[PDB]
């Protein structure tokens, strides 16, 4: 008819509905994100922790971790059978 | 990508309102040839008549 503002009509919508939500989950999901791997927490030892956080922590996750509980079992069910036999 | 849609943007605010504007100023100039095609076509016929 005459003239308008074609270009000034963002301010009823942002551009991009869509990759504003996608926008808005990047900026929580990257803000609320460690700084380089924030929050490790790995030592532990008090009794059994002592043995939890070596014996099955992934460093080897070999077959020895395992093995270590049959190995005292073995020392449990040997003196099992000397008290038992 | 999002950057990228706000890319287009950035060098378009220095001139929308500056269109919106010179394309509206501008065309509302046109009654001064709008009175002046009037003139001229008065003229027009007064010459015509006395060619006749």
């Amino acid at each position: 008819v005459s003239t308008l503002i074609p270009p000034k009509v963002v301010s009823s919508k942002n551009i991009g509905s869509a990759p504003n939500a996608k926008r808005i989950a990047n900026v929580v999901h990257f803000y609320k994100s460690l700084p380089q791997g924030p929050a490790p927490a790995i030592k532990a030892n008090t009794r059994l922790a002592r043995y939890k956080a070596k014996y099955f922590d992934g460093d080897n996750a070999s077959g020895k971790p395992l093995w270590h509980f049959a190995l005292g079992i073995i020392a449990f069910g040997y003196s099992m059978e000397y008290y038992f036999h | 990508d999002r950057i990228d849609s706000v890319s287009q943007l950035q060098n378009v605010a220095e001139t929308t309102k500056v269109l919106f504007d010179v394309s509206k100023e501008t065309v509302e100039l046109e009654s001064e040839a709008f009175e002046l095609k009037q003139k001229v076509e008065l003229a027009h016929e007064a010459k015509a008549v006395l060619d006749s």
